[PDB]
């Protein structure tokens, strides 16, 4: 598994 | 075009100390040029940096489903990416090409800047020393400092102030992790 | 520390310009061509050891976009303050006449990430072989960018890197010519 992993941003409140 | 602009940046920073022995994950939310809210793995939860980010901090912290993913990310994200990219990033070593030349072409016995050019190297950490007839000169050294070329290479110019007399031998010594023994280039007056 | 890896994203209105990239100790590892949905490795050799699903970055941009709208409203539309770039022109290596080299135009400490760069050889626009990096992140949340022009050094030509940014009053010209 030589993939570069990433994170996703959470949705802001409202 | 004169219209107003509105910018949103999201940054995930993986900071590594002593290999991967210590890892600190930092998520940053930035509106225009102001960081509003952040997740610091050393803290374990979100914290508003400014008042604009307060409704996001208290909201995101309310969902332990979200906090658990981020807390675990120091392993599943940071340490994984370090592992995958280690060979071509962390361990990348490109040897510097070293050349020595006087800045001004002129007759001898006039003040001159002897430049030791060190280019095309990686990583950035390096030390350049000037020697005159086998003795190190520490004074009169002018450097451009570390210059990042943006193509995974650095360059630097380390200059020695001198009045070159005939018979003199000037030597530039470069130490860098890409070589086991110092690189030496000499210029004979 | 010893090292820092940064996943940096941005979305900008009303331009609708989005970016997704990874940074390592100040250097770009890769970014995603948004329009073509492909991973672009800064050094092509990188893609021989690692992979990234470019499609994943597009959802990130979609989230970034939505969040921007919300945040613009929250601040009741505080527009960004333009910061003009410091521009520097230098070369890849020491210049030797009639020996191939590269002009680097370094653009630094500016925001928003919109800039327009043109190379000028003796006052004429040059595009042959020119390349550029995407916008690179800074700790102060400003941006950097590099532009490149491969060229054959000669005593006969002068060069200008011309940069226009909303923070500047008039287009800036940084001059380069051989000197000796």
């Amino acid at each position: 598994g030589s993939d570069a992993r990433f994170l996703r941003g959470y949705h802001l409140y409202a | 075009d004169t219209r107003p602009r509105f910018l949103w940046q999201l940054k995930f920073e993986c900071h590594f100390f002593n290999g991967t022995e210590r890892v600190r994950l930092l998520e940053r939310c930035i509106y225009n040029q102001e960081e509003s809210v952040r997740f610091d793995s050393d803290v374990g939860e979100y914290r508003a940096v400014t008042e604009l980010g307060r409704p996001d901090a208290e909201y995101w912290n309310s969902q332990k489903d979200l906090l658990e993913q981020r807390r675990a990310a120091v392993d599943t994200y940071c340490r994984h990416n370090y592992g995958v990219g280690e060979s071509f990033t962390v361990q990348r070593r490109v040897e510097p090409k070293v050349t020595v030349y006087p800045s001004k072409t002129q007759p001898l016995q006039h003040h001159n800047l002897l430049v030791c050019s060190v280019s095309g190297f990686y990583p950035g950490s390096i030390e350049v020393r000037w020697f005159r007839n086998g003795q190190e000169e520490k004074a009169g050294v002018v450097s451009t400092g570390l210059i990042q070329n943006g193509d995974w290479t650095f360059q630097t110019l380390v200059m020695l102030e001198t009045v070159p007399r005939s018979g003199e031998v000037y030597t530039c010594q470069v130490e860098h992790p890409s070589v086991t023994s110092p690189l030496t280039v000499e210029w004979r007056a | 520390e010893e090292h820092v890896i940064i996943q940096a994203e941005f979305y900008l209105n009303p331009d609708q310009s989005g970016e997704f990239m990874f940074d390592f100790d100040g250097d770009e590892i890769f970014h995603v061509d948004m329009a073509k949905k492909e991973t672009v490795w800064r050094l092509e050799e990188f893609g021989r050891f690692a992979s990234f699903e470019a499609q994943g970055a597009l959802a990130n941009i979609a989230v970034d976009k939505a969040n921007l709208e919300i945040m613009t409203k929250r601040s009741n539309y505080t527009p960004i303050t333009n910061v003009p770039p410091e521009v520097t022109v230098l070369t890849n290596s020491p210049v030797e006449l009639r020996e191939p080299n590269v002009l680097i135009c370094f653009i630094d400490k500016f925001t928003p990430p919109v800039v327009n760069v043109t190379w000028l050889r003796n006052g004429k626009p040059v595009t042959t072989g020119v390349s550029e990096t995407v916008f690179l992140p800074r700790e102060d949340h400003l941006f950097r960018k590099f532009h490149y022009l491969p060229f054959l050094p000669s005593t006969e030509d002068v060069y200008d890197c011309r940069v226009e940014h909303w923070g500047l009053d008039e287009p800036l010209l940084k001059h380069w010519e051989f000197d000796a």
